[PDB]
RNA sequence: ACCUCGGGUGGGCACUCUAAGGAGACUGCCGGUGACAAACCGGAGGAAGGUGGGGAUGACGUCAAGUCAUCAUGGCCCUUACGGCCAGGGCUACACACGUGCUACAAUGGUCGGUACAAAGGGUUGCCAAGCCGCGAGGUGGAGCUAAUCCCAUAAAACCGAUCGUAGUCCGGAUCGCAGUCUGCAACUCGACUGCGUGAAGUCGGAAUCGCUAGUAAUCGUGAAUCAGAAUGUCACGGUG
């Protein structure tokens, strides 16, 4: 495994003037349906401005940082015993963990009018009663039972 | 004038055999114009008894080439057609 | 199938072995290998020996068999 | 004169872009810019090299584009106008080489190969 | 009894006429065209006047209580003649000429 | 076989022998202005011809080899005689490409 | 300039395009690094930067791997038939099990009404237009055409407006009844499509298990070969990404 991987960049959001939202828009697109997914992300953006008077970017700015975790396990097996090691999440990685958890719980929300499913997800995570926040903190609890394996056979 | 052959080391080497040998006799003949090229792919199976994913694919080309006179006053190229046909060039005449 | 521009179908040698065999009436079965032809109201009530593939089987022609061909009444494959 | 000819190709498209001094006249194939590109973000992407070089109000723009896809023609204009802006000088050369606008995107589609089904996808075995 | 069967409510007319079992979807688009009933309104908003004209059309096509009777005799004519289309239709095999060795499971069950 | 090329040689004769009456008999039937009495006796002349006259009975086999499957009509060769004759520079204008 | 407003026309050789012939990229140059030696890590310029991307090209050999049914041949048998000829039938049968492949299971959807942009290819034993009659598949009709001209030939997804409120359903389309057209001497076993009616299983699918590193996976169409007729496969070209 010679190290090869360079970096490709996508940063385009002219109708709002943002950068995090464009990368979040790519996690919603299925099979290249970009124009469909573009009006749903704005469709769940204006309902927050309908709901809260604050600029809904900052609601999205707050909802990331209550779904984004800090440490997580890593099942590195010693070759004769299956161990798990709580590891520090790299700062570049920890953005995409929240955005990928957020969409997958929006699809099982079970409402009508699809942009209302994602609307309720970004409202809860500014408070903490979301299922993504409950899925965040449970994996946080898995690390301290794992904390004995932090350095030793790790 | 229009020309059809199978390789560009004949048909684009016989236009100079016509452009020089007609402009010498006074009449004005402009520069030849290329056309789009016929391309035909033939994917054939290669094994006698079957093994399907071994294949081989060919391609047959056809080059076209169009001349353009200005003033028709020379029957010189009409006699010099057996000269300008060499091996595989076909010339249909359009004496504009 | 067999659109109404070209309306009927019957075989030529079958027709002379029926239309003349009406004029001397039903005292014999008609042994014929042909199966591509229909039955017709010129033929209501006859006895045809349609080729199975290895033998001939008899056919009791009725009045309500008219549109269907002879192939639906000879067998092909047993499956006992 | 002051007429400036600009071409640009991306994803089998081709755009004739003419550029001359005027007042915001943006017309493409005898259509308005908001009318031609129906409901997309690329309505502003054609302005992105223009508003970077602070000349958004100072030119007539006449565009004729052929072939390609919907959002492939919009990229042809963006590459096309950057070649038309650099007929002036090289003052905006460094403003666009650094911007990543001048290089033609070479990424073209790839052919189906035998045995495979897509360009690289292959059927399942067991 | 309502139109031959019960008809649902809070629905558009073409969808509501579909349950009459002998009129599909293209046929119920002609009946609202021939009578003049707007499908865009619900069946609740209609009048109790012109439903006879909807009931006139039901008396001109077929009725499911007798549609299934007469289609059985089309099956029954094929069986008692012993023709090949009714030969397999007695047993349970496919009819139109499908493949039988595998995959014909919606005429044989699990 | 060799006895099997020979029986599908004479099919090509009998198709190209008659070849003109069956155009006329199918010119009569295809007209909507034609009368069915002129059609019904025209049906008689078709079925009393020998059936090896239609093109659907004809089967284009390879001319040098005789194998039925794997025939092309821009050549006259089989699937596996075309390869051996093309690598020897015989077929003009034919190369490999990509 | 012209126009009837169609490059329609005169015209022009600027262009796009087409296809011939060329230049360009070599660790060349800057810095660091190594024995300063191969090379390596950064840098400038540049359309392209470190074999630019793809394709054809598979060494000595292996598995007595496969094929005597493509063809060629040693031997062995048949030669009043193990060879020829012609009808019908058959390979498409059918409690079951395994392999690949397509649709679906819905609301990032379903219908209806408008409206926007492709490449690549076949066609004088053919393509088969306009008009024309048909609910529709089509039927007339015969032009133009030996092809950057004529025809195949309308790209679809996207966008716009409407309804649909997540219900085994304006979901799904299997089955099946009835009625039609096309090819062919002939649609019974055994063809493809069209109309009308009926409407199933299916509410994302165990243990397991495979494909893929970028114009890639995923999704939407188009064409060709074989071919009277008949593609969910094979080969091939593009959209959105």
């Amino acid at each position: 495994r010679r190290r090869v991987a360079a970096k490709r960049e996508v940063l385009a959001d002219p109708k709002y003037g943002s950068q995090i939202l464009a990368k979040f828009m790519n996690h919603v697109m299925e099979s290249g349906k970009k124009a469909v997914a573009e009006r749903i992300v704005y469709g769940a953006l204006d309902k927050v401005k309908e709901r809260g008077k604050a600029d809904p970017l900052e609601t999205f700015e707050k909802a990331l940082d209550a779904i984004a975790p800090l440490v997580e396990v890593k099942s590195r097996r010693v070759g004769g015993a299956t161990y798990q090691v709580p590891v520090e999440v790299r700062p570049s990685r920890r953005n995409a963990l929240a955005m990928r958890w957020l969409v997958d719980f929006a699809r099982k929300r079970g409402e009508k009018s699809m942009a209302l499913r994602l609307a309720g997800e970004l409202l809860d995570a500014a408070e903490g009663k979301g299922a993504a926040v409950k899925k965040r903190e449970d994996v946080h609890r898995m690390a301290e039972a794992n904390k004995a394996f932090s350095h030793y056979r790790f | 004038i229009r020309l059809k052959a199978f390789d560009h080391r004949l048909i684009d080497q016989s236009t100079q055999e016509i452009v020089e040998t007609a402009k010498r006799t006074g009449a004005q003949v402009r520069g030849p114009i290329p056309l789009p090229t016929r391309k035909e792919r033939f994917t054939v199976l290669i094994s006698p008894h079957v093994n399907k994913d071994a294949r081989d694919q060919y391609e047959i080309r056809t080059h076209k080439r169009v001349l353009d006179i200005v003033q028709p006053t020379d029957k010189t190229v009409d006699a010099l057609m057996k000269l300008d046909l060499a091996a595989g060039v076909e010339v249909q005449i359009s004496l504009g | 199938p067999r659109s109404l521009k070209k309306g009927p179908f019957i075989d030529l040698h079958l027709l002379k072995k029926v239309e003349v065999a009406v004029e001397k009436n039903d005292r014999k079965p008609i042994k014929t290998w042909s199966r591509r032809s229909m039955i017709l109201p010129h033929m209501v009530g006859l006895t045809i020996a349609v080729h199975n593939g290895r033998q001939h089987v008899p056919v009791l022609v009725n009045e309500d068999m008219v549109g269907h061909k002879l192939g639906e009444f000879a067998a092909t494959r047993t499956y006992r | 004169a002051t007429q400036n000819y600009g071409t640009g190709r991306r994803k089998t498209a081709t755009a004739r872009v003419f550029l001359r001094p005027g007042t915001g006249k943006i017309s493409i194939n005898n259509r308005g810019l908001d009318q031609f590109f129906g409901r997309e973000t690329a309505r502003m992407v054609v302005r992105q090299p223009l508003e970077l070089t602070e000349t958004v109000e100072k030119f007539d723009i006449f565009v004729t584009v052929v072939g390609g896809g919907v959002s492939g023609q919009a990229g042809a204009i963006r590459h096309g106008i950057t070649r038309a802006l650099i007929e002036y000088d090289e003052t905006l050369r460094s403003s666009l080489r650094k911007a990543g606008y001048v290089t033609r995107d070479a990424r073209e589609v790839e052919r189906k190969k035998v045995g495979l089904r897509k360009a690289r996808k292959r059927p399942q075995y067991s | 009894r309502i139109a031959g069967v019960n008809i649902p409510d809070n629905k558009h007319t073409v969808i509501s006429l579909t349950y009459i079992y002998g009129v599909g979807r293209t046929t119920a688009q002609s009946i609202c065209a021939a009578t003049g009933v707007n499908p865009a309104a619900k069946i609740k908003d209609l009048s109790d006047e012109q439903i006879d004209q909807l009931r006139n059309e039901v008396a001109k096509i077929t009725t499911e209580g007798d549609l299934r009777r007469e289609i059985n005799m089309n099956i029954k004519r094929l069986m008692d003649l012993g023709c090949y289309r009714g030969l397999r239709h007695r047993r349970g095999l496919p009819v139109r000429g499908q493949r039988t060795k595998t995959n014909a499971r919606t005429r044989k069950g699990p | 076989k060799e006895s099997m090329k020979n029986r599908e040689l004479k099919r090509q004769l009998t198709v190209a022998k008659y070849a003109k009456k069956r155009a006329e008999l199918k010119a009569i039937i295809a007209n909507p202005n034609s009368s069915a009495e002129e059609r019904w006796n025209a049906q008689v002349a078709l079925q009393k011809q020998p059936r090896d006259a239609s093109a659907s009975r004809l089967r284009n086999r390879c001319r040098l080899t005789g194998r039925p499957h794997g025939f092309y009509r821009k050549f006259g060769l089989s699937r596996n005689k075309l390869r051996e004759a093309a690598m020897r520079g015989d077929v003009p204008g034919l190369v490999k490409a990509s």
